[PDB]
């Protein structure tokens, strides 16, 4: 399916990359497709949360 | 009791200081192109 | 003899106050209050670049810019078109909140807003038009627009889409098309489909066409339910959704 | 039916955008086509209410 | 990175350091490079620019 | 008690140096090429 | 007891150093050849 | 007892002798040749 990856975080938003290249930002209260909804954001550790109990990361040789 | 007046004195500095910014007002820049 | 030890490592502790975990402990409380200083507030805007019609009727509204302190936005001019408009003349309300650098010839202003949540007007008279186009600029919302491309009522002194789904940009007014079997693109706007692929098509038959450099195909046809496709050499069928 | 987004909010007036692409501008009691009256505009958070119950906003991938 | 210019996309993204260097190179779409005319730079006390 | 006061000092020094880092912008700069 | 704010002002001393050492960032130097 | 002090005076005058004495260090030197 499609795998979203963090290119950039600040407080508040953070900038998405995904496999086909597309690229989005978001920030607290957001629509993610294929995911759901984002619950928090946290700026250190490179971490999100989403309404399904997936966490988006950095891709692991691109970090 | 005393207090207004400290008040009175933090207070003045502070409003004058709001009345003041609130009065200029500037001139608008009209730029030529050639 | 033990004088000399006592001395040694008081001279020591006198020389260096500091140990190296509370060097360590002391940089990293530094670098957290540069961050704490460096964070910002709220959420930041979101940035986006828009394209506007601005309608020089005697009742329509004037357009709105959303700024924020501190970034720039550029502005473009073009006619109805699409041509660049050269710009001859701009004036600006209330400089000590914005600052507009412009080289004396271009068609693109770039403004910078100083202050919070100010906000003023501005008037552009470009080359060949008699009535001034007039924009008015709004700070501190919650997207920050990068960049405004603005569509002109008249014609300027310079005057396809199949060219635009060949770059990849989606045809404006389009919807999207369902395609399983193989790598395309499709999009419906006027019951025509406009299709991009590097494959080559047989059977259907087309009305027009556009190749890149690169060897990039973008279709223009008539709707079907089937496509015949050979690539190289093979031949096979794409089966599409509508 | 026809959906209107803001683009702009200050204290009393707020512009609008709709499907269509018209836009316009309201202050506290004006008229909006489809909508009703509007009974408050909040400039803090994003959000209109009007006479029908319904809260005026942003667009969700455009705010 | 492929730039769109599109009115949906979204500008990108260049992930900087303190005190360390960032070469940015503009090419075309086939590749070949392409010069460039002008820049505007906010905030210069927190980034150095050189260009010949 | 006291403890306040002397608070107020430090804390008052370094409030204002925040509000003062807080007001700065300086403006943007243009590069021509030929 | 006092041997807290003894080692208070050699503790300062050290800790204004390393922060003002930390402040400064130079300019980078590009040179031309022909 | 008194001692540490006035061995903590010279070896205070030594010391930091030596670490100004690591401090330095000096830009080479090219040489060119027709």
């Amino acid at each position: 399916r499609i795998i979203y990856y963090i290119q950039a975080v600040i407080p508040g938003r953070a900038w998405l990359i995904g496999s086909n290249g597309s690229t989005l930002t978001v920030r607290e209260g957001s629509k993610i497709p294929g995911y759901g909804m984002v619950k928090l954001i946290d700026s250190l550790q490179g971490r999100i949360l989403t309404s399904s109990g997936q966490v988006i990361k950095f891709s692991q040789e691109d970090s | 009791q005393q207090e207004i007046q400290q008040r009175t004195s933090d207070m003045l500095t502070a409003a004058t200081q709001l009345v003041q910014d609130w009065k200029q007002v500037e001139t608008q820049v009209y730029t030529e192109g050639t | 003899e033990v004088i000399d030890k006592k001395a040694f490592k008081d001279m020591t502790r006198n020389l260096y106050p500091l140990n190296p975990e509370q060097v360590v402990k002391l940089k990293q409380i530094y670098e957290t209050s540069e961050y704490a200083k460096a964070a910002t507030p709220g959420t930041p805007p979101k940035p986006t670049a828009t394209s506007q019609f601005v309608n020089l009727s005697p009742g329509s509204t004037p357009p709105v810019i959303r700024l924020s302190q501190g970034f720039v936005s550029s502005l473009v001019f073009l006619d109805s078109t699409g041509a660049p408009w050269p710009i001859a003349a701009y004036d600006l309300g209330d400089p000590s909140s914005f600052n507009i650098q412009w080289d004396k010839t271009s068609n693109t202003l770039m403004i910078q807003a100083t202050k919070l949540y100010n906000y003023g007007n501005l008037a552009v008279r470009l080359r060949g038009l008699n009535t001034p186009v007039m924009l008015t600029l709004i700070p501190g919302q919650k997207a920050v627009d990068y960049r405004v491309d603005l569509r002109v009522q008249g014609y300027g002194p310079n005057a396809d889409l199949l060219l635009h789904v060949l770059e990849g940009v989606p045809p404006p007014g389009s919807r999207r098309l369902v395609v399983s079997g193989g790598d395309a693109r499709a999009w419906l706007s006027n019951e025509k489909m406009y299709v991009r692929t590097n494959l080559t098509i047989l059977s259907p038959g087309w009305l027009a066409s556009m190749t890149s450099a690169d060897g990039t195909h973008a279709y223009e046809m008539q709707k079907s339910p089937v496509l015949l496709v050979s690539w190289h050499g093979k031949v096979m069928q794409l089966k599409v959704e509508g």
